[PDB]
């Protein structure tokens, strides 16, 4: 397995701060099994999300579960069994920002991870324990899919 | 005993490759192995990347003396 | 007489007086050098964590 972090998050909150643009919307959400929380920016014309909704959330850091290389290159020609056949909303972007709540204290209890999916930021603020595997430029997918109960 | 700047300035490589490119007009030997151009210019830019260009520059200090710097051994930017 | 040496007998000349920035390496501003040095003390600071 090449994943990076799997959680089934519950949005909160949709755009706060008023930015509101168009075709891209804020999704403040909280954990429900951990503590942890998130902000993401999804597409609205694509794969529409309101309030008070629950999705499964993978980030990985390669689609081919098995033989793992994460070569980094999209292929449309190429059918192969992946990762991201089984989820409905896949993005691709580098972490470009680790930032965490520390006073001179390493791996602290909380810690943000940055990504930005080619424009469309991410926060994923937590307990540190589970962060492990981010690090700064290291090109990560976003695996999604919403689940109703 | 030479104490000047080590590095080759901007007017140093404009009058180097201007008269090596002269220096490879009319018919003049080339000492790279060359794609097929035929602006000079490009030729003469190519020996500066290669040090291969021969010249000795004599830079004047005020006093009417010089120092005899080498093409070959100036540091380009 | 060693107040000739305790009371310097000049304060040092600038870097770039003596020692010419042209050949010899690191011979900046003393400008430059606070600046240089502050922004090492920051950096090391931020580069901490």
């Amino acid at each position: 397995a090449g994943i990076l972090f799997e959680d089934i998050f519950d949005v909160k909150d949709i755009d706060p701060e008023g930015k509101k643009f168009d075709r891209v919307s804020r999704l403040h959400c909280e954990s429900e099994s951990f503590k942890m929380d998130l902000i993401l920016d999804v597409n609205i014309q694509i794969y529409p999300v309101d309030l008070g909704d629950k999705f499964r959330l993978v980030i990985a850091s390669t689609l081919y579960e098995d033989g793992t290389l994460d070569d980094g290159e999209y292929n449309p020609t190429d059918d192969r069994p992946s990762r991201a056949d089984q989820f409905e909303y896949v993005m691709y972007g580098k972490v470009y920002r680790i930032e965490g709540d520390e006073t001179s204290t390493e791996a602290a209890t909380r810690l943000s991870a940055y990504v930005s999916y080619g424009g469309l930021l991410m926060r994923l603020q937590g307990d540190a324990n589970n962060l492990h595997g981010f690090e700064v430029d290291s090109r990560v997918y976003l695996l999604m899919k919403k689940l109703a109960f | 005993k030479r104490i000047t700047t080590p590095y080759m300035t901007k007017y140093e490589r404009a009058r180097v490759l201007g008269t090596r490119a002269l220096q490879i007009a009319m018919c003049a030997p080339v000492m790279v192995e060359l794609e097929g151009e035929t602006d000079p210019l490009l030729i003469a830019m190519k020996e500066l990347k290669a040090r291969k260009i021969p010249i000795i520059i004599r830079r004047y200090l005020p006093d009417g003396s010089y120092e005899d710097w080498g093409v070959d051994e100036l540091i380009i930017t | 007489r060693r107040k000739y040496q305790k009371k310097a007998a000049a304060c040092p000349d600038p870097s770039l007086s003596v020692w010419r920035p042209d050949i010899y390496f690191a011979s900046v501003s003393e400008t430059f050098e606070t600046k240089v040095d502050d922004y090492s003390q920051e950096w090391a600071a931020q580069t901490e964590k």
